[PDB]
């Protein structure tokens, strides 16, 4: 359930084919982008009482960015990156520092992982609607936020550290 | 107009394939979307029409983070470059700071069995075996010399200050590790204790360590003498054979490449190549040959004749009459085809077996020739080297083996021919034959390794030539047409007899209509004869 | 005519041990000198003891962290440096042995002092066979090279020479030297190397520099089995055109001996005479030349090649018979100075040479 | 096989005194579970296993550990998000994989005995077969090229998918700053568009006119 996803291939190509890693503290960390989400989307409806869920589900993404990042979200080439992150800033917010390109991958993975949880029809419908809205706004300003021009390359030291 | 249609039809005929034309049309269509300029358009069209000058000329008249290189890429802008303390102005203004290359491979990779002969591996193993023992012996001797120097020094001052003398970590040497490394090698685990002893009290410690090091050096020297005695007659058995990189491969590729089917398909590939080119309509005349070879000596021709006759005279399955027939065919007819009995050409329309025989003879002549030039080059090199080394002052311009004399070097080729003959009898084992051939002719000896098989193949060709009625009819027709003078002659008179030559062609078409027929042109020039073979 | 040259040796350099089974062996250098001592070449040549290059001199190109790590690394403290051992690419390919920094100091100091004397115009030819390590990077060791002394030597020369040409005839591509001077107009790196599934995997035909250093770095990729005649036909014109367009003031020639026939990891088929023809061609042009060592993994052939080109540098002809020496039995069973090439196929076809040479010529035409 | 190294080494001796990871499906340094044949990388564990972390003794995988602990024990989206947090905790660190909908999608050689095949296929530059030199087949069009006939010539075998000099994709590959996906979409713009004869002939004669309309 994704719209205008091909961007991912670019990510993939620069991250495991072009050998061009991502910035460690790039900008607009994922929780910050999520809060910008809550702020922008709460200013949509005239009387959005259901904002009692908005922040909630937005907050949910943060916690789903917490435990799940690193396990089945990164690549083999990205393993030393996360190793350095977890060895230098463990006490720092884990769901932070990493950039937006990583975020979308989560929504790529959950579409399969959600197939292992038997929620009710109404809850799954609400969740699907909200991710559909999430990726639709990301499609609206992909160019402004996503930028592959600032993709630096791995020196051979990083090549040894990765594999 | 119709000119563009003709242009497209001819690019159709010259491209032979729809998909590549499709790429061409994608090129011109990307041009048509105003995304390609005229100069850029002619630069992309060049790969398609870069070999047809008329096509390119007509088309031209009709028209009227970053990365560079392939192994260099850029560092981050916000990258903490490693600081350096010794940077002067030239260091900042000259040294690279933005682009980096990465070693994609590593040295000492999988190269053991890539391109080296198995006999080079033995030489390499011997070389590291020598290097280990020599480096340890030389470290021991260097430590011996340094400690001898320090003992000689300590022997020369007053006794009351000998106890005041001390030694540092260098142990009297110019390195802080080498002497310690040698002492560790000599003494095992008790190296720190003796090192402390010689640093604290050199006077009572240097002599005993000298004695031990000298004793170990003597024992290692005698071990090295024995080891070097073993090490010889291993370089001798492997050096020349390692210098030969093709013998094992050459044997099999030659025992395969001399079959009749291989020779046939070699010319068949050229035939279909030129047929495809003709279908393309490319600018190539329809009279060019298919293969060319050259014989540049008649003495080698008679030598080859002697070799084949020498083999065939020792054959039991062929009778005296057939021996005589082969004798006449080889020592009379083949010279006549070669005009041994400028601008003089001879035409011979050959069947399959004649082509097999004659290509095999060309290969034999070429190999004998290569050996002959190799022997001459060795003779000249030996003579000029002797002349150069006779007049040589060496440093004033401010055991071993006995090389063969000149007479042996010039008699190499007669000895080589007798050895090939002996191989033909079988009186010599092929292993010793190969060893001797290599020991005379170095890296070019592999050319003569499979001479005997080639000779028996030629003998079979000759026997089949005698045995089959088609060959006798072919040679009789050649003789009859030569009696009229149409087949072969002066180059100028070709147009006088070309039509007559065509008649000969016609007879060939009605004599081997169910068999392949070759045209062979023997053209004589400046003492050489160029052979020129094509199919029909 | 005959000119005063310089020769650098520290007699301890051969005692350094790279490791068991390691193709890199400093021992070669020692017996090169031994051959030099037994060909009577010491009377016409002045031999000097190279001062150990200080860490401050090494930091002129390498990071202080790299020199710190090289000075503080020992075989006995492998466990306390492992992480940095991984970060600095010292390990399986480039092992740490006893006195590694001393070996690097001697190799670098020889080249640096030779460059200094060439700068002082006290001589017009300097030779350092212990040096030539060209695979070292700014902050890593690779290709058996730990400190890129060629870079430091060229940096020392640049203080008085406006333009300098580095020539590399080692079978490997001089990635460190060209990378250090990729974006500068004061250095041109001419390289001839084997390309394709070969270390370091860099040095394409299209690698011609960057920015201001564009077109000032020319590489010649080759295939297996190049021979003396082809090397001669493609070295003399390329070098002549390079020095016609550049007009350099100093030359640094890396004499990698691993391009000789029969090398343990080399693939070429050159001989000693063909290898020395490059030095003759460079010397015919009469400019301050620094001859360096480098590769060379078939030890006997390395010794023969280096002694022959050392004699060539002196305009001296030595007898083709090898004199009795401490390492005589190495050179068996012929004990002859020059070596014979192998009959391996020359995959380097003439039309490929013509195309590569033409592309290099057009690339060189664009220099100002 | 008489090796001379052993004698030298014993002579020089100082005296002294008396196959693939189960998670990412790739090789490397692996630790194998002692209960199941599955093996995991040092960076394929929850949490990833460092060098100084491995305990002295038997090592156990995560699935077997979960089985052992289970045997021993024997419109608020808050609840859904707790379910996701538990499921993500339960999951193993194998890898991230793109969907297969997006990542997915001989005759010109000497015979076994060594022989030029018939009928032959030839070099596009010379129309000469594989006999002189090995031929390389473009994977997008069956045009065969020589090593030395290219411009510039190729030094070695192209080990991967080789892009022939006639395919137009070179001019689109000229750019070095555009993202990959735009280049791929431009390539696929020419991977389907075929059968356009009338339109290209019409366009070409339209451009051919010396005087613009
Ligand atoms: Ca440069
Ligand atoms: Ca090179
Ligand atoms: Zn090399
Ligand atoms: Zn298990
Ligand atoms: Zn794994
Ligand atoms: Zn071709
Ligand atoms: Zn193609």
């Amino acid at each position: 359930p994704e719209e205008l996803k091909p961007w991912l291939v670019d990510d993939w190509d620069l991250i495991t084919r072009q050998k061009q890693l991502f910035y460690l503290p790039a900008k607009k960390n994922v929780d910050s982008i999520l809060e910008d989400y809550a702020n922008y989307k709460k200013s949509r409806g005239n009387t959005d009482n259901k904002e009692y869920a908005v922040n909630e589900v937005v907050a949910g993404i943060k916690e789903y960015f917490n435990v799940m990042l690193g396990t089945q979200l990164l690549y083999k080439f990205e393993r030393p990156q996360y190793a350095e992150i977890l060895a230098d800033h463990p006490d720092a917010p884990m769901s932070q520092v990493y950039g937006a390109p990583h975020l979308l991958r989560l929504f790529v993975r959950i579409g399969a992982m959600l197939a292992y949880t038997p929620l009710d029809e109404k809850s799954l419908a609400l969740l699907l609607n909200y991710l559909h809205d999430f990726l639709k706004y990301l499609a609206k300003n992909s160019a402004t936020l996503f930028s592959a021009s600032d993709y630096e390359v791995a020196p051979p030291e990083y090549h040894r550290k990765a594999v | 107009t119709l000119q563009e249609f003709s242009f497209f039809d001819k690019v159709r005929r010259v491209l032979k394939s729809q998909e590549v034309y499709e790429n061409f049309l994608r090129c011109i269509a990307l041009f048509n979307q105003e995304l390609v300029s005229g100069s850029e358009l002619l630069q992309l069209v060049s790969p398609f029409l870069g070999k047809f000058p008329e096509l390119f000329a007509q088309f031209k008249s009709f028209l009227g983070c970053k990365r560079i290189g392939s192994s260099y890429r850029a560092l981050p802008k916000t990258y903490q470059q490693p600081k350096c303390s010794g940077r002067t102005a030239i260091c900042k203004e000259v040294l690279n700071d933005t682009w980096v290359s990465f070693p994609s491979w590593s040295e000492d990779s999988t190269f053991v069995s890539s391109k080296k002969t198995p006999y080079e591996e033995q030489l390499h193993r011997c070389e590291d075996e020598r290097f280990e023992l020599d480096v340890v012996l030389e470290t021991n001797l260097a430590t011996i010399r340094v400690l001898e120097s320090v003992q000689k020094k300590l022997s020369r001052m007053a006794p009351e200050d000998q106890e005041k003398f001390r030694l540092d970590d260098s142990l009297g040497g110019t390195s802080e590790v080498i002497q310690r490394r040698a002492i560790y090698r000599i003494y095992g685990d008790k190296a720190p204790e003796i090192i402390e002893s010689l640093k604290k009290n050199p006077v009572t410690a240097v002599p005993v360590v000298l004695k031990r090091l000298k004793a170990k050096e003597e024992e290692w020297r005698e071990a090295q003498q024995g080891f070097n005695k073993i090490w010889r007659e291993q370089y001798e058995k492997a050096y020349l054979k390692s210098l030969d990189h093709q013998a094992v491969n050459f044997k099999q590729n030659d025992t395969k490449a001399l079959r009749s089917k291989s020779l046939l398909n070699e010319i068949e590939s050229v035939y279909d190549e030129h047929q495809e080119q003709h279908s393309e309509g490319r600018s190539a005349p329809s009279s060019e040959p298919h293969l060319i070879f050259v014989y540049e000596d008649r003495q080698i021709l008679e030598d080859a004749a002697a070799l084949i006759s020498y083999y065939v005279k020792r054959q039991p399955a062929i009778q005296k009459e057939d021996q005589g027939t082969i004798h006449q065919l080889l020592h009379q007819f083949v010279p006549s085809l070669f005009f041994s009995q400028d601008d003089v050409y001879s035409l011979f329309f050959a069947n399959n077996n004649w082509y097999f025989f004659l290509r095999l003879h060309q290969t034999l002549c070429s190999r004998l020739l290569k050996i002959y030039r190799q022997a001459q080059k060795q003779l000249l090199e030996y003579r000029t080297e002797k002349e150069r080394e006779k007049l040589l002052c060496e440093g004033r311009r401010e055991l071993r083996l006995k090389q063969p004399s000149e007479v042996e070097l010039e008699e190499y080729y007669p000895a080589f021919l007798d050895m090939v003959r002996s191989l033909l009898e079988g009186s010599i084992d092929p292993t010793q034959y190969e060893d001797t051939l290599r020991e005379m002719f170095t890296i070019h000896a592999y050319v003569g390794f499979t001479m005997d098989k080639l000779v028996q193949n030629i003998a079979r060709q000759l026997h089949h030539l005698v045995s089959d009625d088609v060959c006798l009819k072919v040679v009789e027709l050649y003789l009859n047409e030569k009696k009229r003078g149409a087949a072969g002659g002066n180059l100028s008179s070709r147009c006088v007899r070309a039509a007559r030559e065509t008649s000969y062609q016609w007879k060939a078409e009605r004599c081997m209509a169910d068999e392949n027929c070759f045209k062979v042109m023997f053209l004589q020039r400046k003492g050489q004869v160029i052979m020129t073979i094509e199919l029909l | 005519g005959k000119k005063k040259v310089c020769y650098y040796y520290d007699g301890d350099i051969g005692n350094y041990y790279y490791g068991q089974g390691h193709p890199m062996k400093p021992h070669r250098i020692r017996m090169t000198h031994n051959l030099l001592l037994n060909y009577g070449l010491y009377r016409k040549m002045e031999i000097y003891r190279p001062h150990k290059a200080t860490a401050e001199e090494m930091t002129k190109y390498h990071s202080d962290e790299y020199i710190k790590f090289l000075r503080s690394i020992r075989p006995d403290n492998m466990s306390e440096y492992s992480k940095q051992m991984q970060r600095f690419n010292v390990g399986e390919d480039c092992p740490v042995f006893d006195g590694l920094f001393e070996f690097c100091q001697l190799s670098t100091g020889g080249s640096v002092a030779g460059a200094v004397k060439l700068n002082r115009q006290q001589t017009d030819m300097a030779v350092n066979w212990a040096g030539g390590l060209h695979h070292a990077k700014k902050s890593e060791a690779s290709g058996f090279c730990y400190v890129n002394d060629i870079v430091l030597a060229i940096l020392e020369l640049l203080k008085y020479h406006q333009r300098v040409l580095y020539i590399d005839i080692d079978i490997h591509h001089g990635d460190g030297v060209e990378e250090a001077f990729y974006t500068t107009d004061r250095v041109m790196t001419v390289s001839f190397h084997k390309y394709g599934e070969y270390f370091p995997g860099t040095g394409d035909l299209r690698d011609i520099g960057a920015g201001k250093g564009k077109y000032y770095a020319v590489n010649f990729p080759m295939r297996d089995g190049i021979d003396d005649e082809s090397y001669g036909q493609i070295f003399k014109p390329i070098i002549s055109k390079v020095m016609e367009m550049y007009q350099p003031s100093a030359v640094v020639l890396q004499c990698g001996a691993d391009s000789l026939s029969g090398d343990r990891l080399g693939c070429f088929n050159l001989t000693v005479k063909g290898h020395a023809k490059c030095v003759e061609v460079v010397k015919t042009f009469n400019l301050p030349l620094l001859m360096l060592g480098g590769g060379g993994y078939t030890i006997r052939n390395v010794a023969r090649c280096w002694t022959y080109e050392t004699a060539v540098a002196l305009d001296c002809e030595i007898p083709n018979e090898l004199p009795y020496n401490d390492y005589f039995e190495y050179f068996g069973p012929d004990f002859k100075l020059h070596i014979s090439p192998s009959n391996m196929t020359n995959q380097n076809t003439p039309e490929y040479m013509e195309k590569i040479k033409q592309r290099l010529f057009e690339n060189l035409r664009m220099l100002p | 096989s008489g090796g001379l190294m052993e004698q030298i080494q014993a002579l020089l001796a100082p005296p002294k005194t008396d196959d693939s990871c189960d998670s990412c499906k790739e090789g490397g340094d692996l630790l194998c579970c002692d209960h199941c044949p599955a093996a995991f990388h040092l960076q394929c564990c929850n949490p990833p296993l460092s060098e100084e972390m491995l305990p002295p003794g038997e090592w156990m995988c995560h699935r077997c550990t979960v089985r052992r602990k289970k045997r021993e024990q024997k419109p608020q989206l808050r609840r859904p998000f707790e379910l996701l947090i538990a499921a993500a905790m339960e999951r193993n660190p194998t890898q991230f994989q793109l969907p297969n909908e997006l990542t997915c999608t001989t005759q010109h050689e000497l015979d076994h005995n060594g022989l030029v095949p018939l009928p032959v296929k030839v070099c596009f530059t010379c129309n000469r077969s594989c006999r002189v030199a090995p031929l390389i087949q473009c994977d997008y069009c069956p045009l065969l090229f020589h090593m030395d006939c290219l411009e510039p010539p190729l030094t070695a075998m192209p080990l991967g998918r080789w892009m022939c000099p006639n395919h137009i994709e070179h001019v689109v590959l000229n750019q070095k700053n555009m993202t990959l996906s735009n280049r791929c979409q431009v390539f696929d713009r020419f991977q389907d568009t075929v059968s356009q004869h009338v339109v290209k002939v019409d366009f070409l004669n339209r451009i051919h006119k010396k005087h613009p309309p």
